[PDB]
Order: structure tokens, then C-alpha cells, then sequence
């Protein structure tokens, strides 16, 4: 007799899904949906370059470690990428005042104008060429923070510091001075003369008095004294007021921002790739339709969706006859 | 499965059909040959498109986890941080999976009722005038050419036409 | 759908019938009409009340968003706040909009198999004392 | 039940079998008896042993809340870190709840499905050989000894050794 | 012959709902379990009228900016309102210690009963009535903060405050008190006469010497000075403690905390509706039995659970036909 | 005629699950995935005993308030055990600094070790015998928190003190010092001679300069003076510098860190129950082999994950 059977599709399809009650379910078709492949390198985003700090911290940029001259004066950037513990950050010894939240705000900025607000060339009643140091060398010789001026007494005397910057631009301007907390009351008097001293900063919300304090240290990089550093965002047409009789790490360079955006600060050790990218993790760029992958939790772009999965496939074909 | 019709009465699949899903196996005077059913395979088709569309569109409001720093006296903010971070990425990632699972097990057993359902529509056509064989095939009471065959592939299958000579050969038989 | 019942063998329903989910059409010398299995219709309702209840009763326990303010220098923890609200928000819309898109497809499944089975209970009493017309109806031999 | 079997077709389940999950009654000449189906309830024994250890499995990275202490200026985080953790708290509660409810829904339709393909794969084995009775019952038209029904749940049944004599008692003889 | 058929319902019904599989499927019957709508007003919470500060801050009705004296007595309250940017916050510029704290306090506070609990009248060594700015007008007259008392040299002499207050009511008290950082020592000698000032505060736990800080500032409604202001809960049966030479900006009003709740501090634009709700959003009250809204996530009272869902319907009946 | 029918498995289990559409289903087999049963006794956790600190706070151990000389030497602990109010805390009441920072830290530590940084012998230009105090009571005499040494002024004098530890151990070092705050400018010259004071402390890290603030105080514990104690970790091969004119609280002993590890600081009012656990909650112990437990939220060891379900039932059989 003649016959009609109904039967489905097989294939020589290897591929496997999991189900509820069952692992290892071999199908005809299936869509994995999990990207698992990286570059293994940092790209530009989008047509534009990361700002990479290699052996410098955002302090050493920002302060201007002597060691961090490649970055004095750098161009517009789509994210950061900083060491797990890079080496170049605060030559002199000491703090960064609410350093983490400074990095925050870094966070959503790609590009910085560097600006003269104090000429170094000013200060008439003072030494400002003398205020460098063993712990901070360039090629060989003592030196310093290149935008900060660490301000020495003139014929055994310190006058009263009044100065003024008057924010005249259009945008925000980063501003960041410090002060000197020496070894003993002989190397107060020997910097400065002055024996009791302090910094006020003023502005529209700032009110400072920051006060020295002598305290016996271990050396770090061969110094006993210490630097500590702050900052604040002068808003337009705001100022800022300087008052002091001693230890004043005064600002000459301040950062205009130029350009808000989204941008972060990604820790790897990886390098530059001379590539592009619209998906950047720390350990490396994506180039995926895939809606997930399994790289790395901290990502920039237009990425797929992190997950932990080492496997994510969807059947789409039918049970295979093995 | 669930239907009993994939890896059950029907107890393997064609490597022969290659251009469809689920469809037939004729066997008459002309000879034999393979036949996909166009309509219940492009039907799941648009059903497996529109499940991995819907899958992958859900998750599009997902966590996405942004790097904060922390100093050596804000420890605990620090922990709470990272556990907060972790705590999201373990929540997205058992969603994906339990998805992934739970509609892998709907699709086979999607498969499987295409499958019963097909096979339900040819028996409800053919009736008394073939034989259930209990394997997926109708043995014909009848003789059925190549166009014949067409007719139960279509849905448009005379039963009137072919039942006359059909009860004499079953009466005979059985 | 899953079971064959819904828009497969039985072709399409009935606007005549008004007062249920599932029911028969008759037709003999008396005249036609159309009449509703009240057992399987409420066991259909009971079943479906069930599932509104269960799902809206099981989102008693979902995330409740609290006004939480913090200075110009506290950046990290009001980033840290609002990601975990929105985090909480976004898990929470998750959990409703798939629980609604699973249990709809369960429902619809759920009234093609009470179909097929009411089908089958009316087949099972007439055996060959009715003839099959494949369409949903059986002709009685009397 | 979605699969029409347990406590539908068939009335309701036997306290005599003992030794299985779903079986067969057998009642010829050498008298009556309970025997379970080996096959399927081992099929089904590894399938539900699969889904307990997968809805385990799945919890194993569930959320561990964290002790952290705030001193009385640190409301704000204080009531941070508590909304935090009962957060999580809730997620990982309704994911185990929820599963649970849909997974027993799940496991009870696979029981109902595993009886229905049971009594599918001794109907298309008997065929005219046998009766339906419509209540999981098949009457046999021909003698079926203990070594004929063992052929039944082992499920190799000779069809057409039985289909004569089954003709002779089925149909009138001339 | 005669016919019995088996069949379902259809009907008019034009609803649709979503699967994973179909989307706008037609059925019989279904359940819309998502409130949209709300009707745009602030209103009562079961009966209770909200605080609406309208244009002051929560700093400016504490301290009693005279632009705040609609809020000089405040009845019991449901929950709270303040715009983004209230106008009427500090008139004499400066700021409010842990101001961030006292609003999350402030969030399970129903009710104050504001109390005298030092007369500007007892003031016998010093001025208590030049304490006065442009800064804070009122009714074009130079004013000040009506809840502290800008205290002033009398006779060209400021003699040392030891004032004490004894907490004798069985309520904590909320107490604001405030430093003066004037712009030079010229100021320091015409205000306070004593060159080198302090302010001791003292509790069960507290332990408080303020210093000023004198320095050039920018003009901030036309001041370069700033006052720093100060808060403190005085339990039943404590005692606060305050000794100055100067710049001391003394309590006069302290507030009783007389009803804890649940209430909010609710950010909306939008002004009072004469109306009464079980449930309030920023944007708007919401009537509902529905079980989800996607409103606002910010609600106080008995609410629906919020979504960010367009739309939620549960399907009910059955797949429908043409 | 010869019958074979097709059946299926019931019983006379009473066990009930619960599905979207039905609740109460009765069912052939179940498997209960919840923990609902603890011990109630605070056990040794996997064969190491906790410390449990009774009526002393982590500061009055840390300090030694003399009411808390059981703990003066306590061996390697599983995790620690406070109660919510614990009675022996600041003796001589004030504010531990960064106290919460601390008490995080403890929570990755197993095992301290006392160390000797300055010999209270050590103090010839200053009275090391007088700071004593009856807020700090042991058998009925006036006496002082035993690990810091309250310096007074020795014959109307008090020179100023210059004094250095280095870490020559393998460890981080625990370090705790404090600040007297007086209650009045004559006090402070009776204790102390110097009217104008400071406590100056350096580390490669540390830079802290502390000056004692006099205010007018309620008595607490019968006193208005303060004590502020601050802490810092001393890394090895660093060196801690302390210089004082007055108002010093010195260190003697520090703490060696000689194990970091998994342990936690749990709030509870139990005491110890000579048991062993493999998971300890702070209402009691769990031993189970189920997936989840309602106990309580914050538990250690190897414990079944929390949830805030009464009931939770896995069908494995058939409807019955
Ligand atoms: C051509 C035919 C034999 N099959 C059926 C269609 C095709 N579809 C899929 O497997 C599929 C895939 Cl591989 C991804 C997304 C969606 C779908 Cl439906 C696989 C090839
Ligand atoms: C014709 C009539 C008996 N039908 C069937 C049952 C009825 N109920 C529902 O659709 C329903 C609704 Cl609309 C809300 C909650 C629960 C249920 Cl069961 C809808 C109208
Ligand atoms: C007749 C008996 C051996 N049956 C077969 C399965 C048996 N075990 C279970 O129900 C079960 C349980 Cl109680 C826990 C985990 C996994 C399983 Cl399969 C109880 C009923
Ligand atoms: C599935 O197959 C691969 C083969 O390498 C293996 O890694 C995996 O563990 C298998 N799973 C099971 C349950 O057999
Ligand atoms: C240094 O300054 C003093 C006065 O302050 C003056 O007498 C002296 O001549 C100055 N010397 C030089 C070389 O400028
Ligand atoms: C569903 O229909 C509505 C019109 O009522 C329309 O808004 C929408 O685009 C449709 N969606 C799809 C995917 O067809
Ligand atoms: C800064 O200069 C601008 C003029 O460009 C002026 O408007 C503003 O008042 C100045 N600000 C201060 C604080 O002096
Ligand atoms: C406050 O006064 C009460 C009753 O006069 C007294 O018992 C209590 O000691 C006083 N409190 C303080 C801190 O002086
Ligand atoms: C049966 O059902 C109710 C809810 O319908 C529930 O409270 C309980 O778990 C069960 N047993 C009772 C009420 O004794
Ligand atoms: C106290 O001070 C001086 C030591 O220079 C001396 O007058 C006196 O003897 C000293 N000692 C005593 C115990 O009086
Ligand atoms: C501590 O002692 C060792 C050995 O003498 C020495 O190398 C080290 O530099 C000392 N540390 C400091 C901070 O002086």
C-alpha cells in the first residue's frame, strides 16, 4: 500500500542547550548569545583617544610631578586610564585633600584648558625659585610641582601674601594650592622666619584657615616634611582670595573646563592598540551584535550587558537525533 | 516531551528533509521522496524570532555598574559599595540564566505540539480511507499519486472521492 | 497554540454564546441553540482568580524609592544612592513585566487545553454511538 | 490537569502500586495485578531530580548580607545601607518563592503528560487487536497470558501474531 | 441526524496583551492592573495638610529668615514640600553644619512646638537689638534670622557669656545656634571690641570651641562676611552650655519634637489643592485600586507599587476570533 | 475479555504544595527546601571557640576598662560576640575616633597579640601612678583603662615628652593614644602645669597634631573632663613619633595583627553553649543539609542561603 509519514528535521549539529531537567540537550540550530572575545588592548572611543597616565597618578598630572611633563598640556580624551598603583604621584610626601571626590568629577570632564592665574614671575617680596627638592628630581637636578610655587622668605624676611584671581572666563576653573607642614620649629624658621603662620582661601562659599603642624615623621622619598594639597571649582565671576605670612604652596597653572561629557577613570595595565572602538573594558575592546557578555563588570560605549555566565545559548531548532 | 511526538511515536528525525522543520515522506507507485510543510515551519519561524527578540529586549534595562574609589578610612562605604555592585550583577546574571532555561524548555516542547499537531491535521483528513500505522505513517487503503499526496500536503483532500474504493480494500484487509 | 484545540480543529468561537467560556451548540428536531458547561467554565474562573491574586500579592514585598539628600562633596555616595534606587526600579519592572508575559502566554494555553479536554470527556462517553466530524461536532446515530 | 489524564480520563490513582509512579493492571485467566512502568518513572525520577538540584544550584549566589555600624551624624547611610540590604532581602525571597510556584505547576503537568504518552504508547502497540474502554482500560479481543502482557510493558508487542485471531473475535466471521 | 458541537466564547472585545512569543494578541477578556493617571495637585494625606515651605528653604523657616514668618508657628504636618532652588534660604551668607543630617531627621518629625528659651530681652552686658543687615530685609528695614540673636559689644565692652539651659520638658529640643566670621580685624574690634574670640558648647556628649576665621571673601548679597550656623537634640533632663568673648550668634527660639512618623521631605514645583488622597506623588495624588502606577517612584501613603511600565494588562479570557 | 489498564501512583500522604492557580494541592511525594530550626546557643564554628566579650564593648577590650581584665589575653577566635548595650564601654566617658572604621576592621581579623611599645617604667620626668579615676572603678579604688597611661605633671613640672616606637615585626600594628580635655583653664594647670598644649603623632602616613578643648559639660559617670581616644595601623618597618607638653593618654601596649581572615562582630544577648557548628546565626546555630533558612539575615560558616518565606515546598510526586 502507498504511505504519508509525518517526521521533523535532523542534522549533523553538535550544538548544545540546557534546560530545567536536563543538561547537555543536543538541538538543530541554536543562537549563542554571550560575546566572550576582546582585543586584549586599549582602543579610542568613538574616533577619540583615552588620556593613558602609564607611570603617573591623576595627582602627578594634575600637580605636575616633574616626571608627569608628557602630560602638561593634554588633548580632549573619551576616558582615563590610570595603574593599579602607578609610581609618579606625590614626589614630596604628604595628602591629597578629598582626592576621590576630585577623581568624580574628573569623571565628567574630557577636556581641560591649562591657565597662568599666578605668574611665578609676581611675587617681588618673596623667593619663589628656591622651593625645589631631592625628592622631586628632573634629569639629575632638585625640582618641584610644576604648577604650584612653594614660596621662600627674601633677606631673613616674609611678608603678609594678599592675592587675588578674579575667575573672568566662561567655565569652571579647577584651582589647587597646599601647604608646607615642616620637621621642627628650626626649619620653620629657617623656610619662612614667621614662627607661627596660616593660608585663608576665600570664596563665594570657601571660608579656609589652614594652620601648619610640626610633628616628628618617618622619612618617604628622604623627606620628613609633608605636602598637603586642596582644591576647589571657582565658578564665572567668582573669586578667589589668598592671605598668608608662611608654608604657602601658591597656585601659578589652573585648569579651565572646556568640555563635559561622559567619561570615567578605568584601571589596567594594558596598552594603547592604535584602534577603534564603540565598547571598552579594562582588559580589553568588544566588537559584538551579541546582547551579552562575560568580560568585565566596568565597561564605556555602547556595550552588550555584563553577566558571570562562562555559556548563555538559546534553542531555536528542535531536538537532534543523535 | 511533553506532546509525545518528538523522540516518542515518532521515534527519530529525517536527515533527508533538509528544507524544513517539520513536513512528510511519500511512498507510492511513482516512488518515494521528502516534502516540508511550509506553513507550520514558517508559523515557528516567527514564533522562535519573536521569543529571541522579546529575550533580548527585556534585558535592555539591565544594571550597569560605574567605578567609585574609596580612601583607607572609608572602608565600610567602600564594602557596602562593592556589595551593592556585586548584588546587581548576581540578580542580572540568575535572571539571563533562569530565562534562558525556562524558554529552551518551552521551545522543545514547542517543537514537539508543531510536530503532534501536524500529524493530527493529516489523520482528521484521511479518516477511515488509511491505516495508523503508530510510527507517523498512514498506509493508504487507496492508491495515491504524486498528486494526491499534494492534496493532503495542501489540506484539500477529497475523502468522498476515494472512500468507496477504500472500504473495499479495508473490509478485505480488516 | 500548544493543545490544537484554539483556532486549530475547532475553527473558530461562538459570539452566540454569551453566558460562557466553554459550551456546546445543539441541533436536533426541537430546534438549535447554544448552551455553556458551567462545571469547566468555573474551574476556568476559579483557576484565573487564582492567578491575578497570586501575582498581584506576591508584588505586597517590592521596592519602596526614600528622599535621601547629600552636599556638593558627597558626590560618590549620591551617585552610589541613586544607582541603587534606579537599580531596585529597573530589577522590580523586570519581575512585572515577565511575570505578566509568561503567565498570559500559561492563560491562553491554559483555555486551548480546558477545549481539547472538554472535547475529549464528550468523545470518551460517545464512543461509536457517534460519528467524528473532525471540525468539533459529532452526528449522532440517533 | 493541561493533559487530560490524571484525575481525568483516568478517575483517579492506585494505593496498590507501590513500587512505581505510573503502571499497569493487568486481569487475564491466571488472575489480576499491579506492575509499574520501569522506563518512564526512572525518566521521571531523573528529570525532577535535575530541576531540584537546577532551582538549588541557581540560589547558590544568592545575596549574604554584611553587619556595618553608623555612628548617629551617618543617618543618612545608616538608613542607606538597611534599604540596601532589604532590598536584596526581597528580590531573593520573591525569586524563590516565584520559582518554586511555577516549577510545582510545571512538575504536576509533567506527571499529567508522562500517563497520557504511557497509555499513547500501549493504544498504538494494540490497535484493532484490543477495545478502548475510555477509563485507561484496553479490552483485549484475543487470550493475553502473563508472557503476552509482559510484551505490552516491555514494549514489544507482535501485532500481527494476534491480528487474525483478533479479527475473528472482533468482526462477524462471514 | 443530530448534531452536539463543542465550542468556546468570542466576542466584541478589541483588548490586547503580550506574550513572549505574540505580541497584540485580541482576547475575550482582560485585566489592566497599571494606574496612569493622577490629577496634578498637592493635597491632604488622610486628612492631614501637608508643610509647602513655597519659596523658603528648610534652613531659612528653621533659623526664621524674616522672609519665612508665614512659617513662624507651623501646625501638625503629613509630609513636606520645598522647591529645587527655594529663594529665601540664607539671607547673610554662609552655612548650615550637617544640614543634610537635620533634613533626614526632619523626615520622621510630624510636628515641632517652637518655644522661647532665651529672651533677646535678657541680654544686660551686650546689644541684642543692632544685630541687623541689608542682607535680611524685611519691609525695606535691614533684619536678621528671628530664632538666634546676632549679639553685639555695649559700650565698648564684651564681657564673657556663660549662659545654661536646662532641658525640663519630657521632649528632645532641637537647638541652632551660629559663629560670626566677620571680613577684617577692623570689623573683629567695631562688632566685638575682644581681637581673639571663641564659642565653648557643652552637652552630655557635645564638646564645641568654635574659633573665627577672619578673611577676604567675595561679597555674597552684598556681604564678604559669613555666619556658620550649628544644631544640636538636647535630651530631657540635659543641659547645653555656651561661653563667649565674641562673634556668638545666640538661640532664642529652640523647637520641641513633639510628634515622630512617618512624613518626607518631597521636591515638587507644584503649590496646594484644597483636595484629600490616600496617596501623594510629587507630581500629582493618585485614586487608584490598581495594584501598579508609573507616576513617580517618590510616593508617601498607602500606594500602588511603582513600574516603569507604559503599559500591564493580564490576559484573563481567551485568544479572540475576527 | 483480557484487560491491561494504565494507572498511576496515590497514597496517604497529607503533604501540600502550592501552585500560581491553586493553593493547598495535595501531592503523593514533597521536598521541604526550608530551615526553620536553630539550636539556640552560640557555638565554636567549624572546631574554634568565638570571643565573647559579656558586658564589655570592642573599646573597653581594646582599652582595657579594668572592668574588662578577662579579655586582657585572648586567644585566636572564630568570629566576635557584643551585646547591643554592653555596661563596660568609656569608663571615663568621651569619643573613640573612627570607632566604626575599627570595628570594620576587627571584622577581618582572627588573633591579636599584645606588645609592649612604651614601658609605663619608662616615664622618670613625669608622674605615671596618679591617673586614676572613680568613673574607673576595679574592687572598689580608683583606677584607669590598663593599656594607655594617664601622665600627670611631676613636682609642678611637665616637660615636654618625646617618645618613639619602630615596628621591627612582620605585622601591622595596632596603635591606640588619647587626649584629656578638661573641664577649666585651672584644672588644667593643676594636671598639668603648661597652659598652652598639644599632642603631636607622625607616622610615613600619619600627620596629627591634637589640642584639648576646654567647654562647660554635664557629668557623666560623674565626671565633665573627656578622654578622645584615636588609633592608627603602624606598618612594618614604619615608625610612630609621639611629642606631648600635656593632657597625653600614652599608649604602653598596641596590637600585633598576627591573623587576618573571614570573622564578623555579631549582636546578640546569648551567651557561650559548648557546642560546635559549621554556621552560627545570632539567635542560634543551624545543622542542615537544606538550601534555604529563615533564621536570620546576618549568619557565618557554611549556612543554607536566607529568605523571609514561611513555607517553601518543592512537588516531586503526583496530585493525589
Ligand atoms: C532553514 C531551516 C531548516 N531552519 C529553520 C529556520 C532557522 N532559524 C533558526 O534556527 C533561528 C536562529 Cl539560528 C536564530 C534566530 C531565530 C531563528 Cl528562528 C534555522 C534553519
Ligand atoms: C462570560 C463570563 C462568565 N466571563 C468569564 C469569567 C469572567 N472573569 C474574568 O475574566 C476575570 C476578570 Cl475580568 C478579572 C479577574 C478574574 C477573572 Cl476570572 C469574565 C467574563
Ligand atoms: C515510588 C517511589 C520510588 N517514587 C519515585 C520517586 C521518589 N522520590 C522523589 O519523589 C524525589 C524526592 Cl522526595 C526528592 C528529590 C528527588 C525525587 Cl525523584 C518517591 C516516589
Ligand atoms: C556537557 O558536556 C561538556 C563536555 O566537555 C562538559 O563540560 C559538561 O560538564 C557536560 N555536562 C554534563 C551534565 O554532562
Ligand atoms: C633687607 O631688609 C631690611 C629691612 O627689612 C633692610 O634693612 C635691608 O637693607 C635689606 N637688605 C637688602 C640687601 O635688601
Ligand atoms: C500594537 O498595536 C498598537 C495600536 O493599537 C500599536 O501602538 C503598536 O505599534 C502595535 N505593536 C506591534 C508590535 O505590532
Ligand atoms: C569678578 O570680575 C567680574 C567682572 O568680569 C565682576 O562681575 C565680579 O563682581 C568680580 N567678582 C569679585 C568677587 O570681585
Ligand atoms: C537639669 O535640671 C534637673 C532638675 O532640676 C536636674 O535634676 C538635672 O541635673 C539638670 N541637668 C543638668 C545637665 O544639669
Ligand atoms: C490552606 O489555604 C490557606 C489560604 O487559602 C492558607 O492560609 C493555609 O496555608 C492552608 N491551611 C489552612 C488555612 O489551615
Ligand atoms: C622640685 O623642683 C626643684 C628641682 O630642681 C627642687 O626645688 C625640689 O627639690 C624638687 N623636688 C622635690 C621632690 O621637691
Ligand atoms: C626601623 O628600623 C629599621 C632597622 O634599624 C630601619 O631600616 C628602618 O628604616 C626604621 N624605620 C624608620 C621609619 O626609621
Amino acid at each position: 500500500g502507498d504511505q504519508i509519514c509525518i517526521g521533523y528535521h535532523a542534522n549533523n549539529s553538535t550544538e548544545q542547550v540546557d534546560t530545567i531537567m536536563e543538561k547537555n540537550v543536543t538541538v538543530t540550530h541554536a543562537q549563542d548569545i554571550l560575546e566572550k572575545k576582546h582585543n586584549g588592548k586599549l582602543c579610542d572611543l568613538d574616533g577619540v583617544k583615552p588620556l593613558i597616565l602609564r607611570d603617573c597618578s591623576v595627582a602627578g598630572w594634575l600637580l605636575g610631578n616633574p616626571m608627569c611633563d608628557e602630560f602638561i598640556n593634554v588633548p580632549e580624551w573619551s576616558y582615563i586610564v590610570e595603574k593599579a598603583n602607578p609610581v609618579n604621584d606625590l614626589c614630596y610626601p604628604g595628602d591629597f585633600n578629598d582626592y576621590e571626590e576630585l577623581k568624580h568629577l574628573l569623571s565628567r570632564i574630557n577636556h581641560f584648558e591649562k591657565i597662568q592665574i599666578i605668574p611665578k614671575s609676581s611675587w617681588s617680596s618673596h623667593e619663589a625659585s628656591l622651593g625645589v627638592s631631592s625628592a622631586c628630581p628632573y634629569q639629575g637636578k632638585s625640582s618641584f610641582f610644576r604648577n604650584v610655587v612653594w614660596l621662600i622668605k627674601k633677606n631673613s624676611t616674609y611678608p603678609t601674601i594678599k592675592r587675588s584671581y578674579n575667575n573672568t572666563n566662561q567655565e569652571d576653573l579647577l584651582v589647587l594650592w597646599g601647604i608646607h607642614h615642616p620637621n621642627d620649629a628650626a626649619e620653620q624658621t629657617k623656610l619662612y622666619q614667621n614662627p607661627t603662620t596660616y593660608i585663608s582661601v576665600g570664596t563665594s562659599t570657601l571660608n579656609q584657615r589652614l594652620v601648619p603642624r610640626i610633628a616628628t615623621r618617618s622619612k618617604v622619598n628622604g623627606q620628613s616634611g609633608r605636602m598637603e594639597f586642596f582644591w576647589t571649582i571657582l565658578k564665572p565671576n567668582d573669586a578667589i582670595n589668598f592671605e598668608s605670612n608662611g608654608n604657602f604652596i601658591a597656585p601659578e597653572y589652573a585648569y579651565k573646563i572646556v568640555k563635559k561629557g561622559d567619561s570615567t577613570i578605568m584601571k589596567s595595565e594594558l596598552e594603547y592598540g592604535n584602534c577603534n572602538t564603540k565598547c571598552q573594558t579594562p582588559m580589553g575592546a568588544i566588537n559584538s551584535s551579541m546582547p551579552f557578555h562575560n568580560i568585565h563588570p566596568l565597561t564605556i560605549g555602547e556595550c552588550p550587558k555584563y553577566v558571570k555566565s562562562n555559556r548563555l545559548v538559546l534553542a531555536t531548532g528542535l531536538r537532534n537525533s543523535p | 516531551g511533553l506532546f509525545g511526538a518528538i523522540a516518542g511515536f515518532i521515534e527519530g528525525g529525517w536527515q533527508g528533509m533538509v528544507d524544513g522543520w517539520y513536513g512528510y515522506h511519500h511512498s507510492n507507485e511513482q516512488g518515494s521522496g521528502y516534502a516540508a510543510d511550509k506553513e507550520s515551519t514558517q508559523k515557528a519561524i516567527d514564533g522562535v524570532t519573536n521569543k529571541v527578540n522579546s529575550i533580548i529586549d527585556k534585558m535592555n534595562t539591565q544594571f550597569e555598574a560605574v567605578g567609585r574609589e574609596f580612601n583607607n578610612l572609608e572602608r565600610r562605604i567602600e564594602n557596602l559599595n562593592k556589595k551593592m555592585e556585586d548584588g546587581f550583577l548576581d540578580v542580572w546574571t540568575y535572571n539571563a540564566e533562569l530565562l534562558v532555561l525556562m524558554e529552551n524548555e518551552r521551545t522543545l516542547d514547542f517543537h514537539d505540539s508543531n510536530v503532534k499537531n501536524l500529524y493530527d491535521k493529516v489523520r482528521l483528513q484521511l479518516r477511515d480511507n488509511a491505516k495508523e500505522l503508530g510510527n507517523g505513517c498512514f498506509e493508504f487503503y487507496h492508491k495515491c499519486d504524486n498528486e494526491c499526496m499534494e492534496s493532503v500536503r495542501n489540506g484539500t483532500y477529497d475523502y468522498p472521492q476515494y472512500s468507496e474504493e477504500a472500504r473495499l480494500k479495508r473490509e478485505e484487509i480488516s
